[PDB]
């Protein structure tokens, strides 16, 4: 819904990496807040930094007909995150439905 | 008798044409399925 196909009629490539964005990012909102609410004890007193989370995300692009969803590098849209996730080489996989 | 054998050269060259297309969309018919059937990482769809 989110998308609501506005790929679907044009081109994507630039666009895509921009509906990703927000998530992506959201995920890691409550990656992070779920370690905290477990780390709210204690104070932090120990182990205080605050680890990488991860994150995948399951991506199908079957396209219903006469359009082509334009798909990134995984490894290049995995680095983009670098220093926000820890599987930089990976963090969405990308398949089609067969 | 030049002629003929000229054209010899045409009829071979293409036969011998023919027998090379077919044999790659074959041998691409049975590549395509194992390769489907047996990796399941899924990061490649096919190979040809």
């Amino acid at each position: 819904k989110r998308f609501k196909g506005l790929e679907k009629k044009q081109d994507n490539r630039q666009e895509v990496t921009k509906r990703l964005m927000q998530i992506v990012e959201e995920m890691i909102a409550e990656a992070n807040e779920m370690w905290r609410s477990l780390h709210e004890d204690s104070q932090d007193d120990e182990d205080e930094e605050q680890p990488l989370p991860l994150i995948r995300l399951k991506v199908e692009y079957s396209s219903p007909e006469g359009t082509k969803f334009e798909v990134e590098n995984p490894q290049r849209f995995s680095n983009r995150f670098a220093g926000k996730v820890a599987n930089q080489n990976d963090v969405v996989h990308f398949y089609r439905k067969k | 008798a030049i002629e003929d054998l000229g054209r010899g050269m045409a009829a071979v060259d293409h036969a011998i044409m023919q027998y090379h297309s077919k044999m790659m969309e074959q041998i691409n018919r049975t590549i395509a399925e194992l390769w489907q059937s047996t990796y399941q990482g899924t990061d490649i769809d096919t190979i040809q």
